[PDB]
DNA sequence: CCGCTCAATTGGTCGTAGACAGCTCTAGCACCGCTTAAACGCACGTACGCGCTGTCCCCCGCGTTTTAACCGCCAAGGGGATTACTCCCTAGTCTCCAGGCACGTGTCAGATATATACATCCTG
DNA sequence: CAGGATGTATATATCTGACACGTGCCTGGAGACTAGGGAGTAATCCCCTTGGCGGTTAAAACGCGGGGGACAGCGCGTACGTGCGTTTAAGCGGTGCTAGAGCTGTCTACGACCAATTGAGCGG
């Protein structure tokens, strides 16, 4: 129950200044939450498909590097 | 070419309608699109789970992944409504 | 007292964000959000820990490439400060939410 | 004798659709229900597509179905859109749409 | 009773 | 100023035919083509494909363009639109 | 030989105004053109590609749909 | 005596991507020269970006490779850039690179 | 259970004889080459496909390398698979 | 003479 | 709408892929407590966004003039399909047996630390 | 600019676990045949691609004239960055339990493969 406050201002910072980002409007964080709920939830859509026609009850990293594969997003490192 | 089977869908929906010769390659190429998609999707589905039958899981697993929202979940309820009957 | 001017510490967290390779989110509250965003998909989900791993692997990435395009979108309209508009902007061209 | 498509009551040829399968270097083997499953997605949708294209043609006062209509039916659908989103359709145009500053 | 959908009716 | 603007968008976004006259595509797919294989043939419908193609990818590169245009607070379309547009596709 | 002009400016207008395009500037054609050869370039190398593995000397329109498929742009009715 | 990849003057195994191209349906069958051919262009490949890693680690002055200077050594490269341009490389950072205009 | 990982660091102790490599770059470059792998193994199944060919020969794969492989990339795999080719067959 | 590479030099 | 032949269905065997039960241990979850790094809340100030105003130039709209696209036709032949031998290349199978994978082992590359000197960015 | 303080590179010393190597061993690759079709090649036919011509007229090109719009400069106010003091869970390190993933061992039914028999969908 609303875990993506979780997500605090403070790392969405971080990630924009990785981006290069010099100056966030106040605004930014919401839409950046906003946008990370929605993709993690397309890919966490498709990595528990994947773990349910394999009949498990853990979602293994091979059934999110699968999800990623699928939107076009291939992950290297994770197998 | 799905030409007969798809100009018998569309008698079904539209009586009255007809298509052109050229709306009917697009159906074609659109049946072998969708096609290739499911059927390549099944074919990774099974060689994940280390099995070497596409079975109608497969298809319906497939077309979960590929199909967005509720065209999934007509699909799916149309694809175990003609296996259901297919065996019976 | 001694006071840098409101845009050297920004330049300097970029220098050091682009040069780090960690992980810029908190892995509990990622983990949580995680999971709480699978109970709706399959209820007693579980996740290996490499699971999770890769999911944040993937998702600070994304984030850091989009806000890469906010970037470019902001400098567009002749500011510095990035805004909403300019993530649904960016978002929009790459087909994300158009 | 049912010819195996009436035997699941669809009008998309499941023995066409097995031997597809069959031939296309899918898997080893091929189930018995994967080609009706399959067959079943694919009229279904064939018949959604078209529903919404004859639709298109009754509302331009035609009674027929051209590229142009495919197109507005396919874009005009969320997630017929979302399915056909890099999908370029031949002769059918654009949808319709100027945005709002253009406008005076 | 022409062929309808249920998505879209 | 724009009207005849306003009345050309509205009549080319629905009509569906090519926008570029086929001989000069048709010419230039060729001279493209000669820097490949030289003494190439090519099918008619094969550079109909190319044009409906090519004026689809024009057309959508155009959408983003003017997306662009209106996020600078501008109508005009520049060739800065372009490139933001086809960065942000990730062409460049 | 200097083919790229035959996509004239009108046309160029024309494929701006299907996009929406109210004003155009007077470099917009040049980077256009410039556009338009890249993509093509990109598409006609993967369809000569395809013809010569088939020792063919045509250019079929499924030399050209099959070098779009690998693009990202799937093409309707040629086949 | 001699193995296939000896024979061929390869470092990456032929007689592994044999039997991962047989067994991985692609054709129903498979030449005797597919393996040789994809074993040395999957060896030219690694040499390449071990060549830039070795190099970047070495700017940096380390005698190991990390997932930073693969990613390094890759995003600086133009034609592993466009090859490896929908990859994610995990722990590998981003190029440093900030637009001149935020700059003082 | 299988990787690439003994051949990597095969090519990377001849490329750069007294570099290392960690663990988790090597579970990169496992997954790089097998990326690599099923990309180009895949347009070969389509090019024998699209010919009605039932057989994967050098010249399919051949043909994959440029298609995938970027500019001068390209180039020089396709030399290099054609001496390794011409190597084996002697 | 390591395995130098003749597409960057 | 008519002719007919290629593809579809049906019957029957068999071998093996896949379902099911039993087990074993790995790894995923749950909890507790301490540390402290990080998040959070607040105040201040300044730099940036945003609105307004003015210039002038670049783009559009319109009326001639020109240019070549498009259309129809005539003609040749290059090369795409197609078919019928022939053989060479690949799958399949049964020995070997070496190469690569799964555990010990230590020693060095890397991470982590203070005293020091050098280089930052922001003012009075 | 001087310079005073903040950020930070340098020199020099201890962990410290992880990677590069050693070792047994087992199974997957290699070798040596056989069988048989997949692909190559030669011949052939005819389609459809290219090339040229003549006429029209639609569209492109060009020049001109306004004015709409892009851009520049200026001013304001507000919202975001910086810094400091406080609070709060992230993280790290155990400690424990058990759910379930992975793995045999067994058996069965399901799909591939071959043989009649048709009978409908393609060409005209």
């Amino acid at each position: 129950r609303d875990n993506i406050q979780g997500i605090t201002k403070p790392a969405i910072r971080r990630l924009a200044r990785r981006g290069g980002v010099k100056r966030i409007s106040g605004l930014i964080y919401e839409e950046t939450r906003g946008v990370l709920k929605v993709f993690l939830e397309n890919v966490i859509r498709d990595a528990v498909t994947y773990t349910e026609h394999a009949k498990r009850k853990t979602v293994t990293a091979m059934d999110v590097v699968y999800a990623l594969k699928r939107q076009g997003r291939t992950l290297y490192g994770f197998g | 070419s799905y030409s007969v089977y798809v100009y018998k869908v569309l008698k079904q929906v539209h009586p009255d309608t007809g298509i052109s010769s050229k709306a009917m390659g697009i159906m074609n190429s659109f049946v072998n699109d969708i096609f290739e998609r499911i059927a390549g999707e099944a074919s990774r589905l099974a060689h994940y789970n280390k099995r070497s039958t596409i079975t109608s899981r497969e298809i319906q697993t497939a077309v979960r992944l590929l199909l967005p929202g509720e065209l999934a979940k007509h699909a799916v309820s149309e694809g175990t409504k003609a296996v259901t009957k297919y065996t019976s | 007292p001694h006071r840098y001017r409101p845009g050297t510490v920004a330049l300097r967290e970029i220098r050091r964000y682009q040069k780090s390779t960690e992980l810029l989110i908190r892995k509990l509250p990622f983990q949580r959000l995680v999971r709480e965003i699978a109970q709706d998909f399959k209820t007693d989900l579980r996740f290996q820990s490499s699971a999770v791993m890769a999911l944040q692997e993937a998702s600070e990435a994304y984030l850091v490439g989009l806000f890469e395009d906010t970037n470019l979108c902001a400098i567009h309209a002749k500011r510095v400060t990035i805004m909403p508009k300019d993530i649904q902007l960016a978002r929009r061209i790459r087909g994300e939410r158009a | 004798a049912k010819s195996r498509s009436s035997r699941a009551g669809l009008q998309f040829p499941v023995g066409r659709v097995h031997r597809l399968l069959r031939k296309g270097n899918y898997a080893e083997r091929v189930g018995a229900g994967a080609p009706v499953y399959m067959a079943a997605v694919l009229e279904y949708l064939t018949a959604e597509i078209l529903e919404l294209a004859g639709n298109a043609a009754r509302d331009n006062k035609k009674t027929r179905i051209i590229p142009r209509h495919l197109q507005l039916a396919i874009r005009n659908d969320e997630e017929l859109n979302k399915l056909l989103g890099k999908v370029t359709i031949a002769q059918g145009g654009v949808l319709p749409n100027i945005q709002a500053v253009l406008l005076p | 009773p022409p062929r309808r959908s249920s998505r879209l009716t």
